[PDB]
């Protein structure tokens, strides 16, 4: 129950060296052996790049506790035990820095209609629906155009290489994290008329789910 | 950021005209011996303008707006002659010191009064800051 | 005549075992025999889960009396005999307990537009149609967003399975109560916008009818 | 030249035994042939069933006279002798009572815009246009949703059986009386909204002709 | 340069005798020959059914002189020869007498769009089109509904008949007369609302021309 | 047709209430000596509207108030209970002998004044005519 | 061209009227001794159309105003019906000399005054012009 | 339906506030000699909505205010604490016995004067009815 | 830099006996070689009707300089060899007489879009598109319907001829002075409606280019 | 809920401007002798909203106002500069014990007057409420 | 953060001879050999006519330095080396002047949304797209009509042409200057109305990408 005026947006720029998981267990909380404590440590995200378990691939989770051979990652739920076999292996790599994009206009999404197969039986009258798959979700962000910003070339490079970037979006009022990876698309056209500013566009497609993290917990 | 804009209109205005008998805001002022012309100057607040969605990026707008006095039975020609110089100065896309003139020079209908006449010209200045 | 505001609602989320019923009469409120009292009482609410009658399967009804051999349900009429033909076997459980979801800005809902089946003959020339079948009906939510609230593992797993779910609803100044089961569908997509609330979605699809019961009788 | 404030609707609810007509001549006025009296008497509606006469088949007629032998029908016109070849045997029964809605809100209608048919010639060089069928009549009524209201299982039985209904509208401002008949379809799914009356809908097809009569006449 | 305020409608109820004419000149004002005077006299319309020439054919005229022999046409020019060439023979009824509808509301038309047909060359680049046939024209009317209305029977027979049937039209300002003929087409079904006037539709296609003449000249 | 109208709302109104204390337009009328309630009686002239393109078929709408005042300190529910009396005898689509009316049985709020408090009750009546 | 339109107005209702007591444009008139009824005449000016593209062919608008007053305590039935014989003379379509009756036959809401009372009858009248 | 829904209202408020010092409709009362606070009764007539197209079943909705009135000098969170009680005792969707409160629990900004402050709790009541 | 307001429209009613040339010169102002003076003089319009450039046919131009044997011309530039090949050979006539319309209400045109080509490669990945061929060009007029407007004959004898015709426009403000040709269509079915002036519709396509000139070296 | 509102702003502002002389709702006070600036609390009631269809989820919104008064010929900048050292406390988006601050910190245009010069600032509170 | 009030738009008018460089290295600031400087000095526009590298044709660029034999270019980063492999040799001619279109009233553009291509597996069920080219740009610009402006005969001989032009856009308050090329249209149809300016369109489609210098580099 709040606004959401006064959210933030931040995106990955550099990622870490890759880190191998041999196996993690299923509860409420997962956790898993590394081979190395590498520079893991506390509150830094992760991004998931392959792993065994469909579910959990493209996915960003926060580290909740670290030692030298165990790792614990929230955000997740695996108390379900068919949906997650046992004997998985994760493979996930660490986000090193992030950017901050200068002050944005509006947010816009699109999709999320969920489709329906009609179908109807001729011993019947009454035509009855089930549900289908989701569409696609668009996540297109509209900000204030700059000649100079070096946040331009990042996302020029990342436009060309279409690799797979995390995304961060904060909210103050409700205190929560929204943690989700996918495409990037960039437009470099300036929205130009008569007696107002002139924006650019930035779009965000989606490769996993939406994660929600308490801001406390994650810092 | 508001003190500031007011503080560059009112130096050009006054580097502007520093000789030429005016009136500033809020001073005890008297008007010439002679009944010769002179300046109004006056200071109008607009609205201030929250942009993006986190309100750290703003606009504040202002209007400056200033008058041609003179007696009644003594023409019109010059006092719309100084007026047109005032707007010529005054135009489009100048940079003040702190913000810019978002468009100037326009002339009103003159105000009619049996002790003195008036002519009103007004334009706008405007601000836009970032706070980090 | 009735103004809807106050209105409640309330989904299900615990079912007790399957009860068989042997036999059920036909007439304006009918009554079922059952080997075994078990847990039922007064003013409990119960789904059918399968029948041979087919209008009845698929439905929400609420029991009047209760014996050691006799289950009274009210809420559907078996007056007529040649749609409800005799010796049919019944099949039911019993709802345990309810949850009722935060506070609902609008309600949204489509279909039922009957359609027709127009034919022109040749001997005549004025042309008349036919009634035909119903459309099918969803019925759509809207409530505020909170991310600490418990619910939302009940319909994520309810999304997952599938399972046909019971959903109340409760009008005070009229006096009624609504029965009907179906599909759910969750949407977890916030809608952020400028300076006023964000909401999330839910769906609730339609397996059976809607019946109409005294408030009052219920409970 | 008159309003349509203060119109009333009635619904057929009883038809009597069905009663045989033998012989009828064409005039202005038809007067036909009955083998018996029955309970006919002044000012009492009959439904059409079916006859040799195309045109008049599912038509609703009043009374003028009644005799032991010799029955007048008025609303129809038979002064045409080609379109009403004699030797014509009626089939009609009488509507013993009426029921009126609940107050109803709006009244809307569609169809009937005629049709036109177009053909081009070589010879010539203006195209011209020949008429053709007339789309179908629906009309659909609105009133408020009510849950205790006793029509409810007569409407509901009448949509299940699929019988052609008399449907009569009396203004009282005109003085006049509109007679139809058709097949029935009714919707008991409420439109809640907030602050306003929720309604239920009830359409009416059209398988005859309008007729218009004075209800001076009539009663 | 006018206003057609006070504008007045009249209908065609019936035609006298069929007239045949067996010669008749080419010029201004054409000159036909009559074996008969028939009833024939100053300032009567004549409407033509059928005749050698193609494009005056269901058109509307007024007589300007009337001898033992001799007939004068005014309303059609005949100056040229290739388009009305010689020896035609005219075939013509006289209207008896004419109906005026009750108060019409508005007046509205639809077609005339000139359709354009496009060709382009591979010679040149810039394409040009070339004009081509006309839509259709169709006029409706509305106006009050009245169930005691004579005319009801008369509109409602001629629809069934679909015979051709002439208009005329009067304008007091501009003093002019338009006539034109096509086929009728009559709606039954009061436009019922809230608070404003219930009216019908009376609509007409154009088989024909239109003519303009001078009311002094007509009478 | 317009004198009509008023004809015959005079006509209704003065056969329900002849004996009542009332004031018609136009006549010097004294209010009563012991200060009980008194009728007033208002014509109000509404527009003509023009419905048919040849300007034949026409139609008139008229406004009919009713005010009911009382002495200040003597309580509103017998006033209340007066208006509730003329709006039941004023329903909608009561036939008059040369019209109808159209929408009637409204009450507006109290109007106070420190002589005297006034409760208005106003309806609509409307004709509808034909030319030749 | 309004001058002529309002010379042929003015000549028809003094045509139809020229014995009974009336009030012109702008001439001094005292009201009659007795206080029976008179006329007042008045003449509004309207809005001129450019209708085409070559600003060469326009039209020319106004509106009549015509008022009976009667003294206070004398009732209202006279009054009315007198405006309705001026509102029934006054028909639509009629052709003046230069122009004609756009529209006609309005009889608008009594003021009152406690000196005397008056009703206004109001119709609208038209002319259309080409200049080459 | 409207005496009843007024009478109800005053049951209502009465009932509950039988001690303390208030105002009613028309009657003429002396405020408090110690000057303290006391309530003010108004009713405010909405206007009446038909329904149907066979002009049968009709709404009424009434506007019922509340006024605390304080001295002042005295401050104003008495006066805002005896008003949260007006409203949460006014609560939406309590069933009066003629009709029911359509939405309640309204407050309003204070007017102020130089001789004793007011501030108003508003809110609406309805009965619906069929006439048969 | 103007306003369009004050404009006036004329149409070409009547040419001249055909006169033929021999050879022209290609520069800025074309000078040809015609066997006889014939009637022309100075400031009067011409249209050439066939030619062997291709780009010039059906123009309007105007006569700067005439003499027994060399006539200069005016509209048209011929700096350009390649587009304009030498030996080129004219054939026009003479513009005798011009018409004016009545006050005309609107001025309305439609067409001349540019077209696009779109070819994706897959070499590249961005789209890029070729311009193509313009739409063609229709000029449509309203002006005030009148009986006795003489104009109305000369309009429908060239709607049956279907010759082509020059159409001229004048506009005092920017002291120029447009010329085209092309094909016409005439409605003379009025558009009638309450209490505003009533008009037709003219429309003429485009067959040629325009011709821009000073109206003060016109004339 | 409304008084926590109004406990909670004149908590904050209170703490804030403690020594600083002010004035609060319905209290006696006199100005400082010397006619130095002083600070004028005031309140404003905006409307409730019922947010869903059970009438459960409600919210509340209210204005707040400062006014800072200033002797006439003093110079009004450091009146301005003052203003925005309020304006830049009472900052967008900050959380209140009970409530929050919807959006702050705007400045309105200056009010004149020949014995004081006024400059209002204002900015509006929120609170939003669930019913169980 | 900038207002583009006080735009300026040029267009290309001529261009220079051909000039080849004969090897061009990859970094910030490109550096080429050529084997004369030709008329080239500081500061001056060039537009790349073709090369061997594929994205860099049809670009225009600012010069930096200049030598005898070295060129400096910038507008264009090269410090990726797989998109530039070595070894390439430019050709590039230079604008010798630009031409300023009167005061313009409205600039409008289309396209630039990016399609995505959407597939759906039967091993999962939720749908994720993926993006794909964008759409092609156009630029429309209006401008008021001036007969005797000598920028018309230059933009008709450019648009029958067909030749790609560069086009120039100067933005004073945000210090950025605009380069790209197209193929220009142009539209000779005034857009006549009453009581307001009259324009012609001129349109610019595009083949290769914005670039953005400096303005205190450029001059």
């Amino acid at each position: 129950m709040h606004l959401p005026n006064g959210a933030q947006i931040f995106v990955e720029t550099s990622r870490g060296e890759e880190i191998e998981a041999t196996a993690v267990t299923n509860e409420k909380n997962p956790v898993a052996t590394v081979a190395s404590k590498g520079d893991l440590a506390k509150g830094d995200y992760v991004i998931v790049t392959q792993s065994t378990w469909a579910k959990m691939v493209s996915r960003v989770l926060i580290v909740t506790d670290a030692q030298e051979t165990s790792i614990t990652l929230a955000g997740i739920d695996t108390s379900d035990t068919l949906v997650f076999p046992a004997g998985g292996t994760m493979s996930f790599a660490k986000i090193t820095g992030w950017t901050e994009i200068p002050c944005v206009q509006e947010i816009g999404q699109d999709g999320g209609e969920q489709q329906y197969y009609t179908y109807q039986c001729l011993s019947d009258d009454k035509e009855q629906q089930i549900p289908t798959f989701k569409s696609a979700i668009s996540l297109t962000y509209t900000f204030a155009h700059e000649f100079d910003n070096p946040i331009y070339q990042i996302l020029r490079k990342l436009d060309s290489s279409g690799q797979v970037t995390a995304v961060r979006m904060y909210v103050p009022k409700a205190s929560e994290m929204r943690m989700w990876a996918g495409i990037l698309s960039f437009n470099d056209i300036p929205s130009t008329q008569v007696n107002e500013m002139e924006t650019v566009e930035l779009a965000v497609s989606l490769k996993g789910d939406f994660t929600f993290i308490s801001s406390t917990l994650a810092s | 950021m508001h003190y500031e804009l007011s503080a560059a209109a009112r130096a050009a205005f006054l580097s502007k005209y520093r000789d030429f008998p005016h009136y500033m805001e809020n001073r005890n002022f008297t008007p010439p011996k002679d009944g010769g012309m002179w300046l109004r100057f006056n200071y109008i607040e607009g609205d201030t303008l929250y942009l993006s969605i986190d309100r750290k990026c703003k606009s504040y707008i202002a209007i400056v707006q200033i008058g041609v006095v003179f007696p009644p039975g003594s023409g019109v020609d010059e006092a719309r002659l100084k007026a047109k110089e005032i707007a010529d100065f005054f135009k489009d896309g100048k940079m003040l010191n702190v913000g810019y003139i978002f468009e100037g020079a326009i002339v009103h209908q003159i105000v009619k009064h049996e002790s003195g006449w008036m002519i009103p010209v007004r334009f706008t200045v405007r601000v836009d800051t970032k706070e980090t």
